[PDB]
RNA sequence: ACUCGUGCCCCGUGUGGCGAAAGGGAAGCCGGUUAAUAUUCCGGCACCUGGAUGUGGGUUUUGCGCGGCAACGCAACUGAACGCGGAGACGACGGCGGGGGCCCCGGGCAGAGUUCUCUUUUCUUCUUAACGGUCUAUCACCCUGGAAACAGUUUGUCUGGAGAUAGGGUUUAAUGGCCGGAAGAGCCCGACACUUCUGUCGGGUCCGGUGCGCUCUCGACGUCCCUUGAAAAUCCGCGGGAGGGAAUAAUUCUCACGCCAGGUCGUACUCAUAACCGCAGCAGGUCCCCAAGGUGAACAGCCUCUGGUUGAUAGAACAAUGUAGAUAAGGGAAGUCGGCAAAAUAGAUCCGUAACUUCGGGAAAAGGAUUGGCUCUAAGGGUUGGGCACGUUGCGGCGUGCGGUUAACAACCAACUUAGAACUGGUACGGACAGGGGGAAUCUGACUGUCUAAUUAAAACAUAGCAUU
């Protein structure tokens, strides 16, 4: 797994043919939002502190991608 | 570098040259 | 041991397929003289030579 | 200075008249130790009673909830209620007395 | 009723030894119908199979003796079995002292209380068996600077 | 290259196979799952080799990259024959330093045990993988400069005009800190459902210290030798400059991402007072890894935790003679071939110690004294602070010009080891365990070592030294 620094590169990663899916994980105790995209070789993570760009970023993603919300206590 | 490593690179060049001929 | 070769593995398979009693209908044929199996082997009694 | 509050709830045994709060409040006053000595409960600990079978405690020093739980069990053992009542933590800084099954 | 299989399966599910598995004495017929690992889990949730607690082993007496010896209570001549060098080796005493004395001389020379010519001479005096401890070295420095004053 | 195999052209000193499941060697980790398999199945997240190949980026308008005084750095950044070098690749022992795991101490949140009396008490959980990114970490190397009033410096005396101290830099080496993986996992509590099928929902999962401690690993030093402690496969760099290539495209760019595949055999279970060999379910024999608390010098003996057993034909009675364990008044080897067997001594601290001698020893020679409990006293360490005068900086932190050696002060932190005094008891105290009897002489082999598996361990054999062929 690898980390992505800025937002512009993370958007360009999600516009790739081998991008299978994406998900959103939020940690309320430490007030973080994590965006993860599943590619052929690696899983890319982007970490955000605020919450006024998360929905802005969410609508900027390509519409054909599948985005989930990572429920607590995922079933086996 | 080892000889097998170098043989692969010249083999690709020969294929590309015959294919670019076939293209032309 | 767990480490085995294929030849020894083949031998062990045959030795346990040859270790069952005779069927019941054999004993009802005309002119039969076989009572039991005279070549029964047990891992605690007789050692097979590889 | 930082103040902490602790609450002990004994409504059910109080309503059934098997556990009384006045003795429990008396038991806490001359038993809690401050700086290694008993009876030093001065302007550091408050032992007020809310009234509805609940005791409230205010601390200005470093006091631990487990210390209070240790004292409550000691009181229950003395009165021989140990076979029916257990002390359980339901939330932060509150301890409740419940009946067995 | 034979419950050997159930006790073996319970230990694996509970993650304990078979000496810590408790089977309800009044439900042996119900327990004997559990043959799978799934059924063992359900009987654990319902409270017919529990894990017992460990046996007590406390260090109260151990750390009580340790505190009494910090004030010299159990260290007489009738309480020693090894030799003096076995209890406290001389090489460790020497190594500590040299590191202490060499640490001081670097400190003084850096601040300015002494110069390199006095530093070098005291260094080889400490390598010899001259100064017994830190106090002896400091007193010697003061007298040396007092006479150097004149 | 073949029209299509047939045909051409170079180099040449050399030219087989088998032989290691402990030697050498490309690449996988965590969680879950079964009546019985799992680093192999399920979920998630990676890596290696081989083969094809396209985008992005890089180089080149005069052809094959820039930067730094330098050690060298950067995502790339042509390189045939022939040749040179490095890795694979190596002994035993000693003390010292860094890192991971275990042990130990203090605080906090949950749960449990005890409670006539005491105990802010006793016990348990509080976790973080492979694979990556980023900042660091001994040795060593580079630049400035020029040392005797010689300096630097290790527990252990090495280093320096063949260039030290000092100031500034470069670099080999994470089982170190932070981030991705990753809390969504695992673990601990609580509240409701549920014949079963089925489950559902709330909380928590922190912060410090200590060490001649145990175990593994890494590093710099040192000692020993008439003893100096494998080979091959495989992978890389360099010297050389053969061949090839753009001005609109070219590029055999060891850079990023992307496409495809990885055959064959073993894998259950035991490894031993019942799964092997001794005729057997035989007190015998048979190569390794992991290794908790107390006492204590200690892997000694003795008691305990995790884990594991409660299996060896039983019931009743207490004669002789036995096998195993022991104690005896007074005398003390009178017994016997012969002190055979048993008894006596024994730890630690302080005194004291002969003849002889190859000067190294004899030596723990011989012979004496002390040792519990409680209440105190003294000694042996670490970290952080130091006064003015200018200028900048959200009490500034510093660029400085200075002055000075607090007649060494203040605050905080931490284990152990050693020495002294008073009091006290049916004079006892290495209170169990553990634990040398000593001396004066003769014969014989110098010493340490070796042999008759199953009646002889010795004065017998070997040995260094000496001599001869
Ligand atoms: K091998
Ligand atoms: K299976
Ligand atoms: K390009
Ligand atoms: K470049
Ligand atoms: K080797
Ligand atoms: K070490
Ligand atoms: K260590
Ligand atoms: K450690
Ligand atoms: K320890
Ligand atoms: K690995
Ligand atoms: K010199
Ligand atoms: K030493
Ligand atoms: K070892
Ligand atoms: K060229
Ligand atoms: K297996
Ligand atoms: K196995
Ligand atoms: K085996
Ligand atoms: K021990
Ligand atoms: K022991
Ligand atoms: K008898
Ligand atoms: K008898
Ligand atoms: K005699
Ligand atoms: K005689
Ligand atoms: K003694
Ligand atoms: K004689
Ligand atoms: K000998
Ligand atoms: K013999
Ligand atoms: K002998
Ligand atoms: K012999
Ligand atoms: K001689
Ligand atoms: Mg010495
Ligand atoms: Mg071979
Ligand atoms: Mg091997
Ligand atoms: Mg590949
Ligand atoms: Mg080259
Ligand atoms: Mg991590
Ligand atoms: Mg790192
Ligand atoms: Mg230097
Ligand atoms: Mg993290
Ligand atoms: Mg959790
Ligand atoms: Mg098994
Ligand atoms: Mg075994
Ligand atoms: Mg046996
Ligand atoms: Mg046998
Ligand atoms: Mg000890
Ligand atoms: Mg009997
Ligand atoms: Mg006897
Ligand atoms: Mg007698
Ligand atoms: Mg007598
Ligand atoms: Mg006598
Ligand atoms: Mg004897
Ligand atoms: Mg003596
Ligand atoms: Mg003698
Ligand atoms: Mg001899
Ligand atoms: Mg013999
Ligand atoms: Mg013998």
């Amino acid at each position: 797994p690898q980390e992505v620094s800025d937002i512009k590169k993370f958007i360009e990663i999600c516009r790739r043919k081998d991008a299978s899916s994406a998900r959103i994980k939020k940690n309320p105790k430490t007030q973080q939002i994590k965006f993860k995209v599943r590619c052929q070789r690696f899983l890319y993570t982007l970490v955000l502190k605020d919450s006024d760009k998360a929905e802005k970023l969410k609508q900027s993603l390509p519409p054909n991608l599948q985005i989930k919300d990572v429920p607590k206590r995922n079933k086996r | 570098m080892r000889a097998k490593w170098r043989k692969k690179r010249t083999r690709r060049l020969k294929r590309k040259r015959r294919k670019v001929r076939a293209r032309s | 041991p767990s480490h085995k070769t294929f030849r020894i593995k083949q031998k062990l398979a045959k030795a346990q397929k040859q270790n069952r009693p005779i069927p019941q209908w054999i004993r009802l044929r005309t002119g039969n003289t076989i009572r039991y199996n005279a070549k029964r082997r047990h891992w605690r009694k007789t050692r097979l030579g590889l | 200075k930082v103040t902490k509050k602790f609450i002990i709830n004994a409504s059910q045994p109080a309503s059934d008249k098997i556990f009384d709060v006045s003795a429990f409040e008396k038991f806490l006053n001359e038993r809690i130790k401050v700086d290694g000595r008993v009876g030093n409960l001065g302007d550091v600990i408050k032992i007020s009673q809310i009234g509805d079978g609940k005791v409230e405690i205010i601390a200005h020093n470093d006091l631990s909830g487990r210390y209070l739980k240790y004292l409550t069990k000691k009181f229950l053992k003395k009165m021989q209620l140990r076979d029916w009542l257990r002390v359980v933590a339901t939330s932060k800084g509150v301890y409740e007395l419940k009946f067995y099954n | 009723v034979n419950l050997r299989t159930q006790k073996r399966l319970a230990a694996s599910v509970l993650g304990c030894g078979e000496g810590k598995v408790w089977l309800d004495p009044n439900e042996v017929s119900e327990i004997s119908n559990a043959n799978s690992r799934q059924s063992i889990r359900k009987l654990v949730a319902d409270g017919l199979i529990i894990k017992k607690p460990v046996t007590m082993h406390s260090r109260s007496r151990a750390r009580e003796l340790n505190l009494a010896r910090r004030i010299g209570r159990h260290r007489g001549f009738g309480k020693r079995k090894g030799t003096a060098d076995a209890r406290m080796p001389q090489q460790v005493l020497w190594m500590r002292r040299q590191r202490v004395l060499r640490r001081l001389l670097v400190k003084y020379r850096a601040s300015g209380k002494i110069d390199k010519h006095l530093y070098h001479e005291l260094y080889h005096l400490a390598k010899g068996n001259t100064f017994k401890h830190k106090r002896a070295l400091v007193e010697h420095i003061h007298r040396a600077k007092a006479e150097k004053a004149r």
